[PDB]
């Protein structure tokens, strides 16, 4: 893991959640815009946030986000039942070699 | 400074660009090219041909 | 848009695999190309990818040396060439649309990804 | 310099539409092409681009994977063939010739467009 | 629709006018060239400016604009009846796909 | 390398007049050609251009759509054949021939041009 | 009248006069290669300076010349009668459809 | 299809050596033809290659100007006659018959070869 | 020996074994279509794979090819006492006046 | 491979002197052929070049439009037809055979050449 | 990733002697890459870097102007050109892949190294 | 030699023995980062540490480091035979033209 | 002359003399491929060395080559009494309508 | 590192000169220049430098409008333009590569000067 995301997040249906996504000087305090991910238990993750507020048309405005010096911030409002999944969250770390650097990605648990 | 390549570039192709042909490349023979027969070819010329022997 | 993967299964360790992402929807030669894997239980780890007109590549240094990226425009295929496969290679693998925003990048479509077990 | 629209129409959706140029004036194999649209009460929308020698092709996110371009230069004409026409795509379509200035391009010379419908 | 424009404008013959073009770091201060055209109510758009300063032979010099930091104007001075027109700008914006980007468009009342 | 013109004279506007540059001295079928104006007083403005092989031809934008520039290899004669002359297209044409050094081209030969002039 | 040049110059014989060639990002600058053409008055123009620097073998070296960031020049040292003539610089704007450009060409005259 | 293979055997250096291949089962005159060989113990050289109507040759570099392939259509057979003869040209030769894919060329039937010995 | 090919591979009877023949930018990454040859210890090479992947109706679906950048392969499953074979690469060379280029072929013992 | 030159001599200036190649040991019919000259005490200078089939011709300017290359596949004979000689053209003729690599052209073989003299 | 040198040996001073460095492991093209050398007895110098496109090259202060880098991107070949060897140039000479981290740089794969002596 | 290092440095197997690498305000006092490099007696110097405080996977938890003003310093816990070998500092001086500085290295003797 | 050579080299046998050429952006440093040939007194000139490192079989093994930027070389290691010869190298210039250029040649000079 | 200057001599005033240096033993391209002027019985003045790249340039308040500074990167040379120049402008002009210490800057490197005179 290079950018840290807690292991979990949970509450109840109809609650406001947040999932946070910590790095350094080196990949988000370094200007580089931050990307969210969702996956679901079976499958590929979906695009879900995209140039640290922006989305794809496929996802409902329960859905936004923001970035601040070096934490970015997942923000997850009336939560549903259906909001169980991964969240992963996306950088590039100036220091690495690869295009890409990921979060350990946070479980979202909707207490039903 | 960092000499080495950099990831984190756009490796989209670029649709920016002039679409246009240019008219300013050199518009004479190049004599810079194989000059011999070239052994890389179809020796079995025969799948497309006028039936007819007139056109 | 639509990436459909196939190629995984079972191996025994120090032996190659190759795997591939056949596109629709778009037109491939545009875009660049990324593969990235999920060992089961795991995150996300990006592996590789490779620009639209081939000219560059990267690999993440865990499998630099090892793995080769690759593509042919003609069949609007994606490739990853594996070598020498350890058991740490086991992994969900998936190919995704390459993507960028401004300072960074992001992958957009996502292909469901083929499974590649590498054991005994 | 002439560019003339030419097939357009009225179709239920799920079929398809071929659209096309015809043009004078000018050497055409010598300059991109352009199509545009504008929905009737809308502003304009950039739908696709073809180079010169049609080595690429681009399109609006909102068509790719659904219309093609093409070109036949011994007949001096462009041509945008559309599948799976949507309610959506209702629009006077445009040809625009390609031109360029310095860090963007623009179009210069503008066809008189043509109205397609697609209606149930 | 990138570009920001005002729905209309207007003034009577005699006037001077001003349509604005408003765009970002992606757009309009990120170097691109800003073009503008003009709409008659029956016909295809006329390329009206180009490359910000320039325009075609078959413009008069009633129409001129340029461009400076995200915000670009076309200036159009004794206004006639005859302006009244859809005035569109264009560029290119770099976090697209698309090599051509549209203003939503100003319809240019004139007061007669 | 000599370069020599024939064909001018005096038109009425609208009708056609054709000129013809005939080479010698150098092998005329590995070069590319070109047609430069002056009016009388005026400086040098560019005409057209055609490849050694004609498969290309540019035109100035004050004169495409109206000039046609050919050539026929086996007679070592390049032509330019002028329809819709205007009042404006008076001048003496002269042919180059093409040369080409790194960024950009020039002519080094030159011929001794022939006189059109179009007036009512 | 792409290329700005001064419409004339002068000097007496054994002077040295020059002439100058003004362009921009689009033709000088641009990185494009300058040429010069001699024109007499009775004939067609001959080429002078090729390649910035070089000349053709029927060139004496009374002319010489150089290019630099936008601005270009043709030097005559030694100024003769003969010089008298028209002097123009081409170049290629990136800008314009045509593969030549020409300045508005210079008149050297020799104060005889 | 058939290639039938006959001429082998031991000649002295200097000597001249005639290989014919007598053909059956397509007709031979619509198809080139390729000569290979391979000395005892080594792998695949090529010698030479004929067009279907003898309008082309190319021959291996070690044996041009020694060697000539020929066609006698009529006969439905291939020739190659070696002159001046080498130890070094000790091989069993075989014919093929010419194949053409894409970018480069294959055999898609193979004659049985014979033995050429030269030896003192 | 134009291509290059290691003398020997060899497997038991069920095994999966794979021959190689590695070009240069002349020959195999150059784009020229690579052709494989099995031969048999008294005869002449029989068409294994052509067009790098394809194979004739004679041959068992044990055989297949491939190729990457200079390297080009046949893989040979279901591996039967058979196959033991010598096996030839094939391509083109632009640098030289012959048709075809040959591997030096690789010696294929099946362990039996 | 043999490359013999003949025909060399005393010219007066202005009169025409024929140089003769021939060839053999090779097909003559697929290769190109080049000519070189090098005057008394000084280095090389290319002359010319024809095409194997005659298609394409190129001269050194100092000789263009003086000097004709040519061939006569049947006789295996390379031909240099230099017409108007000058003082300036005394040296020894030489022909080649065309070869190529990659990204320019050699020379292989060569022959022993031959001396042009032109003297009052 | 492996580094290895060669080309070493010794030589008399004023002549000039060539080093270089095969890679394998990892693309070539894609990082810079550094030489260092430590004369016997003593601790590490640094000698020059090249960019990975070859756009830059930095050179000690004591063999600027005597030394050359370069590289060879399709060889995978990374090459050091000294000329006028001095005594003083004594020393094993070492590759290493550049590496940077944040404010400065580092090796972090290093070769064996190869000694070249400088004597008469 | 632009850092300075003690020539020499030891003690008993199980002691913890520190390296020092003093620079000035033109490299470690101007923020360079420093990197640590061990070179055992046939062989070319290894990564040790980089980032001040990082280190390869291939090194044991012995080694650690740290940088304060214009001072650094590798500490060696646990101190081994196997340890013996030169140990060198990098960095980068801001006088210089060169990319890479080091100081003269120091031998650790470990009194077995 | 096109491609620099010095006009003279030499060394004794047992020696080694290097014949350098030295082009520009337009034959050298231009990608084109250099070759060289030597010139015996009352001979033709043989080529030596093609491709910039390949030679003919004829040639023995001590001459070898390089390129680099706009430099060229041929080395001669082990000279031979009979190695005196007129070295010449060749390309080909982008900017002439000719097929080959030449240096100058270069003559060494066996110091027996 | 060797630096000469070039271009003096005699020009009367309001007439132009040009001046230049010569680079060798180091890399052009990486370094920054400067030229200064001494007045014959006069210490010394500094005139003008350029930024390695080209980006920058900076001019004394006592020529500046008047003089211009640049260089050329593929010929290793600096230039110096003095236009317009007055009786003041006589001096020995130095070319000089620009260094840097801490909070200041520096020459290390100086040619020897060439001589300008402005006068009648």
């Amino acid at each position: 893991s290079v950018l840290t995301q807690p292991p979990s997040v949970s509450g109840a249906p109809g609650q406001t959640v947040t999932i946070s996504c910590t790095g350094g000087s080196s990949n988000i305090g370094a200007g580089y815009d931050v990307h969210w991910y969702q996956q679901l238990p079976g499958t590929a993750p979906k695009l879900l946030i995209y140039g640290n507020i922006n989305r794809p048309s496929g996802v409902p405005d329960r859905f936004s986000g923001s970035k601040s010096g070096t934490s970015a911030s997942l923000a997850i409002t009336g939560l549903q039942a259906e909001d169980e999944a991964d969240y992963y969250c996306q950088s590039y770390d100036r220091r690495l070699s690869g295009s890409w650097v990921f979060g350990g990605g946070t479980k979202l648990t909707v207490l039903g | 400074a960092n000499p080495n390549a950099n990831p984190n570039a756009n490796p989209n192709a670029n649709p920016n660009a002039n679409p246009n042909a240019n008219p300013n490349a050199n518009p004479n023979a190049n004599p810079n090219a194989n000059p011999n027969a070239n052994p890389n070819a179809n020796p079995n010329a025969n799948p497309n041909a006028n039936p007819n022997a007139n056109p | 848009v639509q990436l459909v993967e196939s190629g995984g299964g079972v191996v025994p360790p120090g032996r190659s695999l190759r795997l591939s992402c056949a596109t629709s929807g778009f037109t491939f030669s545009n875009y660049g190309m990324h593969w990235v894997r999920q060992a089961p239980g795991k995150g996300l780890e990006w592996v590789a990818i490779i620009w639209y007109d081939g000219s560059r590549n990267f690999y993440a240094a865990s499998v630099e040396g090892r793995f080769t990226i690759s593509r042919d425009n003609s069949k609007n295929t994606l490739y990853l060439q594996m070598n020498s496969l350890r058991v740490e290679d086991t992994a969900v693998y998936y190919c995704a649309r390459a993507a960028y925003y401004d300072t960074s990048g992001y992958g957009d479509y996502w292909g469901q990804g083929t499974l590649v077990t590498v054991s005994s």
